[PDB]
């Protein structure tokens, strides 16, 4: 949201000195002069640059910092002097700036610098390359600093490389004239035997490795995993590796960017990742809502190669229709909450199918009318609002 | 045996689901097609089209 908006027109200024934006068409200075999607980027840019502050100075610290302030504030707020001591109660940044110092040790003001005082998000675009014979990754990332919205990040750089011994994170210094960063690269003997391999977190799986090269160890890349930075990525990695990502990820953030670069890239293996995707229970439910819409947007550029029904229509058959009857629909139970949210949103993306006449097939809009017409509520504890709202969308 | 003995038969059940399905599910959007027909024909009306 706040990268959208801040490239759209100018940039949010959290803290400004009083004019300090004169990039944007109303004043600053007062409350009652904002745009209100100012007011609601500006909430949003805060709460995310005080996210970026806990991952400074940790979590523990920042709560200390908070109750802090709030027992200055409940013992100023017992006395009855006139303010002598009411102003403990208001807070200012270079007080909060100053109970973070005291509690931590640490400063922050590079950090207060460069997110809160100067207005604008950074755009990273990567490109790796492995050097097969030295055994090294070299990145290649480059930031558009030349936009309106812009700013140059001379800081670090956490990267995550998913490679066949496990998941290595490396930190890169970007600073201005940073072209090419080598990192190196692990052993590749877990395709030598089959072994699993292991994951971000501490668990290993088995992986189909037929989809990756053979000269490379490496499976995904992520640059900044963990959202240090106010940024935009445009990494270029393979199909392939996308695909790994979508399915072996331990990160919803990594699923839902592989789901949304999935799209560039129409082959049958991605609409195979998508569809595991979509199957697999034990998967957060709102990247199987996102891998609907992808799904569709892939079958609609593959027309005149897909194969066999419209897709998404045998595995809601599967999924939510009767074992005896596949056009009628089980009566409706929703008490399991993550297949209520599938189930309701699989018909909206169904329906952007379209045939190589550019219309929507009759077999998916009869579909979804037998899914009106079979629609049983008079056995589950909840409403039926929402699911049939949908099922008019 | 038409002649000493005998012994009742009953009437054929349809106890099939898809049927049973289809039966309730036709007999309520048709109840439901007829009160809106009803209510909108005996009230105020609106329509998508001139004169509809």
């Amino acid at each position: 949201k706040i990268v959208a908006y801040e490239l759209k027109t100018g940039g949010v200024l959290l803290h400004p000195i009083f004019n300090p934006a004169s990039h944007l068409h109303f004043s600053i200075k007062h409350p009652h002069t904002l745009s209100w999607e100012y007011y609601s980027m500006f909430q949003c840019k805060a709460h995310l640059v005080m996210r970026l502050i806990e991952n400074r100075i940790s979590m523990e610290f920042m709560l200390q910092v908070f109750n802090k302030l709030l027992s200055l504030a409940s013992t100023a707020s017992s006395q009855k002097f006139q303010s002598h001591m009411w102003s403990q109660m208001l807070v200012s940044t270079s007080g909060f700036l100053k109970s973070i110092s005291n509690v931590s040790g640490k400063d922050i003001q590079p950090l207060i610098k460069q997110w809160v005082d100067q207005s604008g998000v950074v755009k990273f675009y990567g490109s790796f390359a492995f050097n097969r014979k030295r055994n090294v990754l070299e990145l290649e990332i480059k930031q558009d600093y030349t936009s309106p919205g812009t700013q140059k990040y001379v800081g670090p750089l956490k990267v995550t490389v998913q490679e066949l011994d496990g998941s290595f994170n490396h930190t890169l210094q970007i600073e201005e004239n940073s072209l090419k960063h080598d990192i190196p690269c692990h052993s590749k003997s877990r395709r030598n035997k089959k072994k699993k391999i292991p994951l971000m977190n501490g668990e290993e799986v088995d992986m189909d490795l037929s989809a990756m090269d053979a000269d490379s160890p490496l499976l995904w890349i992520r640059i900044d995993p963990d959202m240090s930075v106010l940024r935009k990525v445009e990494f270029e990695q393979a199909d392939f590796m996308w695909q790994y990502q979508l399915r072996y990820e331990r990160d919803v953030v990594a699923q839902q960017e592989s789901i949304l670069a999935l799209e560039k890239f129409p082959t049958p293996a991605s609409r195979l990742a998508l569809t595991d995707i979509l199957e697999q229970e034990q998967c957060f439910y709102r990247v199987r809502m996102s891998a609907c819409f992808c799904l569709a947007k892939i079958a609609n550029s593959m027309v005149s190669t897909w194969t066999g029904p419209p897709a998404m229509k045998s595995l809601f058959t599967r999924m939510f229709c009767c074992k005896s009857c596949p056009n009628i629909v089980k009566t409706n139970n929703f008490m399991s909450f993550q297949s209520y949210f599938l189930q309701k949103t699989m018909p909206v993306a169904m329906a952007l199918l379209r045939d190589v006449h550019n219309l929507c097939p009759k077999e998916v809009l009869t579909f979804i009318l037998d899914l009106i017409k079979y629609n049983d509520n008079r056995k589950n504890k909840f409403s039926d609002n929402y699911y049939r709202a949908e099922m008019i969308d | 045996p038409h002649t000493y003995i005998k012994t009742p038969t009953y009437r054929e059940p349809v106890s099939d689901y898809q049927v049973l399905r289809e039966k309730a599910a036709s007999q309520r959007r048709d109840v439901e097609r007829a009160l809106t027909r009803f209510m909108a024909k005996t009230g105020e009306t609106q329509s998508l089209f001139k004169d509809d």
